[PDB]
């Protein structure tokens, strides 16, 4: 067979990614938060979705029509880009933050679970940039946050906290140590 | 309750008579069962566009259910009960005379196709649409005082045929 | 020689072939449809 | 209001002006074979297996002739898609040629 | 000139196979054929099949280059593309998660329309009702059929609509001349601005699908066919009769959904036109009434039902080998008389048609020269062989219907 150009190097660099030993602060990833407790995270997260531009736009078309001619608490949603992600999380406002494993270039994100670890803050690295740009409006997100949440939703996130700490933090004390890819 | 109305198979019609017997037993059935009085039309036109016959094949087999093509069938299973043709079913189904216990057990049960039809693009979304229309044409009530909804058959059956 | 002029439709080729063929093929995916039916009750 | 307007109005002009519109040939009229036919139609019960025997497409008639007393007797007629979409295929499928009978 | 290379140029450009069409319109086989009904192109025969093709005797189909090259620029094409921008667009957001901005986006959504396409193709409204013949018959098929994941119950309905609305057109400016019911179905013949259409409707029991037939094909016949209608039925309507589209009567459609219902407001020359005024006739529950109210409404006379319950009535229409009531007052017939007065135009006596009896057969409106064969060529001796061959092949099926008949009588 005789493939393209970019199909041999997306191949190769497939190899690549497994065959070389990699420092321990990447593959710290890829050891990633598995199905079940993916799901759950996004069964609260998709609850939590930014009103998107047609959404917002028609809501504060509806406001003018009504209130030009004849209260509201602060509303909650999910806190996406990387500025405001290490902005919030420092600042400890942060409760639940997801972590992308697949980033273009992967220097972006390193410092960001160690300095959840750090900080206090409670992360979750899952896999899917894309995954996480579904819950956003946005094609990719990189990060995704959850400061501040609905009471009903409060004993479901605490909890997520809580089987994230146990299923993701505990499980891989082992991933701050050992170089990752020694694959034969 | 569901064999005795022979309603095992999702996206399946039957006729009966509601008197103080049947009501009670309608209260059971009714998260599972969408209930209504039909007009003259949704009748002949369910009758004649939907109908089985269970009766012998070729020479052996048993089990075929056909189609009510002819009414010569119509006269060879009934007949004697004053019965010759689809529309004198019709007629039986429509008033409720002394041969509709002898035709309701003769149409089996009707085969309604189903809402939308199909997983893809449209028909994903138009079953979004019609999913949340469920759970406002439709309640369930759950308590022992549960008022039996009833809803347009007309409507409803412009819909599955 | 006192002909009438009009149109003939000429009669489309494999029409039996393909007849048989549809016959065939809607019966073998009615089939393949029941085997997905009972695999996917061994899950 | 879809499709509520008239487009044709005052209309003379034919669209067989250049001898390639062929006409799709209205189908032949139905000759003698109705519900109650007379009896002769009626086929042998030799040639009743016979034209089941012969390919179809390659067939005078498209049904077997029947006889019916009673017009409550008449059965539905079980290959009338069948018909419909043969002819719909003809239409688009099949080679149009300009014949001299 | 140099010599001119031979397979490119007199029917190789005249003509293009079905591959070549549909690489030029950088078009689906089924999007071309979709096209292809619309528009009304069909193969076409070359006079040399190989000088059609680059020399090759192959089985090959010949599209004309001009009708192709001609459909190349067409907004419906255009449309065709913009629908597949908009199933990707729409499986994007509902892939996402997203169901408002999906939701959004049937909402601004333009489809195409088969206007244009038939002023282009029956420019002429007396070319339209020479279309109309087979048009009507996939339409009243089509009504007669349960709605299946092919098929959705808003196509059925729409055109079932359109049925009743023609239905209900004959029958209010008494425009037929002949009826014909057979195995098939009921054909019956309309002067239609004075061009006699002809079409099928089928009867109304239960029609058994085939998984055989192709819902997809027929499915673009019926919707072109369908606007078609749209089309000649405004025109019908506006030009010599009605408002269009009329209303229908809740209740009534309650009672019938047929031909009594759908009540339509304003604002003869032949003799079946003439028939039937001033009679008003009891149709039974035995008879369909669909097939046959058409026809009582569409000549003159007045119909009451049985199925309405659940006079001045002079005849009755009843199929039972027993009849129960037998009053003085009302005629008694069985509806062979009706398919007959239509047929002839001139009243036949009911005296052949009474309740219990055979009704009558139902006819449709519809050596020397073996020693001269010598001086005759091969392509003349071929020509006059086949002629003998098909006088001979009538002839003896002639004989075969006498000798039956002869068989029968007997008996």
């Amino acid at each position: 067979v005789k493939w393209p150009e970019y199909v041999r190097v997306q191949r190769q660099k497939k190899i690549l990614s497994i065959r070389l030993k990699v420092p321990p602060t990447i593959a710290q990833f890829q050891y990633t938060l598995d199905r079940n407790t993916a799901a759950e995270t996004f069964k609260l997260f998709n609850k939590y979705r930014p009103e998107t531009a047609a959404e917002k736009k028609e809501r504060l078309t509806k406001e003018a029509a009504a209130v030009a001619e004849g209260a509201s608490p602060k509303p909650y949603a999910v806190k996406y880009g990387l500025n405001h992600v290490v902005a919030l999380i420092e600042n400890k406002k942060a409760k639940l933050v997801l972590i992308a494993n697949d980033v273009d270039p992967i220097e972006l994100v390193v410092f960001l679970p160690a300095l959840c670890k750090k900080m206090g803050v409670p992360y979750a690295i899952v896999k899917g940039k894309a995954r996480l740009g579904t819950l956003v409006n946005q094609k990719t997100s990189a990060v995704a946050a959850l400061t501040e949440v609905r009471a009903e939703d409060e004993a479901a996130l605490a909890k997520l906290v809580s089987t994230i700490d146990a299923n993701f933090a505990d499980k891989y004390d082992e991933v701050k140590k050992h170089w990752g890819g020694g694959i034969l | 309750i569901l064999s005795l109305l022979r309603l095992v198979e999702t996206n399946t019609g039957v006729f009966v008579k509601l008197t103080k017997n049947v009501y009670p037993l309608l209260k059971v059935i009714a998260p599972y069962v969408v209930i209504g009085k039909p007009s003259l039309s949704s009748i002949r036109s369910l009758i004649q566009k939907r109908g089985r016959i269970i009766y012998k094949g070729e020479n052996e087999a048993e089990p075929h259910e056909i189609v009510l093509n002819d009414n010569n069938i119509v006269e060879e299973q009934l007949g004697d009960h004053g019965i010759i043709c689809v529309e004198d079913i019709i007629h039986e189904i429509a008033t409720m005379g002394e041969s509709f216990s002898v035709c309701n057990f003769f149409l089996q049960p009707f085969k309604l196709n189903r809402e939308v039809s199909g997983f893809g693009s449209l028909n994903r979304l138009r079953k979004i649409k019609q999913r949340e229309a469920e759970s406002r044409t439709r309640q369930f009530s759950n308590a022992a005082t549960a008022p039996v909804i009833e809803v347009d058959i007309d409507s409803l059956l412009a819909k599955l045929n | 020689l006192n002909s009438n002029p009009e149109i003939l439709l000429r009669k489309r080729r494999n029409a039996d072939r393909t007849r048989i063929e549809r016959q065939e093929l809607a019966k073998k995916k009615r089939e393949e449809q029941i085997k997905k039916k009972r695999s996917n009750k061994n899950k | 209001e879809n499709y509520q307007y008239d487009l044709w109005g005052d209309s003379t002009e034919t669209n067989d002006h250049v001898m390639h519109l062929r006409a799709p040939k209205l189908p032949p009229p139905t000759n003698e074979e109705s519900y109650n036919p007379p009896e002769e139609y009626l086929l042998s019960p030799e040639e009743k297996e016979a034209w089941e025997n012969t390919e179809y497409s390659e067939r005078e008639r498209n049904f077997i002739p029947q006889k019916y007393s009673a017009l409550r007797k008449v059965p539905g007629y079980g290959e009338s898609i069948r018909e419909r979409f043969e002819r719909s295929l003809d239409l688009y499928l099949a080679p149009r040629v300009r014949k001299n009978k | 000139m140099r010599i001119k290379k031979k397979n490119t140029r007199g029917n190789a450009r005249n003509f293009i196979t079905r591959s070549q069409a549909v690489r030029k319109l950088q078009v689906s086989l089924a999007d071309f054929r979709r096209l292809c009904i619309f528009k009304g192109i069909y193969p076409r025969e070359p006079r040399n099949k190989k000088k059609a093709n680059k020399g090759s005797t192959a089985p090959t189909t010949f599209y004309y280059a001009k009708d192709i090259q001609y459909l190349m620029h067409e907004p419906v094409l255009a449309k065709f593309r913009e629908h597949k921008t908009f199933a990707r667009k729409l499986t994007r957001a509902l892939g996402r998660g997203e169901v408002s901005s999906a939701k959004r986006l049937e909402e601004n959504r333009d489809s195409y329309t088969l206007d244009h396409i038939i002023k282009e193709r029956y420019p002429s409204f007396p070319d339209a009702i020479r279309d109309i013949d087979d048009a009507l018959n996939m339409l009243f098929l089509f009504s007669n059929l349960p709605s299946t994941n092919q098929v959705s119950s808003k196509i059925i309905n729409d055109a079932q609509k359109i049925c009743n609305q023609w239905l209900a057109y004959v029958a209010k400016e008494r425009l037929v001349r002949k009826v014909f019911v057979s195995i098939k179905g009921v054909y019956y013949q309309a002067n239609i601005k004075g061009e006699e259409v002809r079409w099928l409707v089928p009867f109304k029991f239960p029609e058994n699908i085939p998984s055989d037939v192709d819902f997809r094909i027929m499915l673009t016949f019926l919707e072109f066919y369908s606007t078609l209608l749209h089309f000649v039925l405004y025109k019908l309507y506006t030009d010599s009769g009605l408002i269009y589209p009329p209303k229908l009567d809740l209740k009534k459609d309650k009672i019938i959904s047929g031909l009594s219902s759908y009540i339509l407001e304003s604002r003869y020359d032949s003799p079946v036109a003439s028939l039937f005024s001033a009679f008003v006739f009891y149709v039974s529950r035995e008879v369909p009434i669909d097939i046959l109210e058409f026809l009582i409404l569409s000549c003159g006379g007045n119909v009451i039902s049985e199925a309405a319950m659940d006079s001045k009535v002079t005849h009755q229409i009843v199929d039972r080998p027993v009849l129960k009531n037998k009053v003085a007052g009302r005629t008694y017939i069985q509806p062979q008389w009706i398919f007959d007065c239509i047929n002839k135009g001139e009243l036949v006596p009911a005296n052949k048609y009474l309740p219990g009896e055979a009704l009558p057969p139902h006819l449709s409106p519809w050596e020397e020269k073996k020693l001269k064969m010598i001086m005759m060529s091969n392509k003349q001796k071929k020509l006059y062989k086949k002629m003998k061959y098909s006088n001979a092949k009538k002839e003896e099926q002639a004989e075969n219907l006498k000798k039956k008949k002869k068989q029968i009588a007997k008996q």
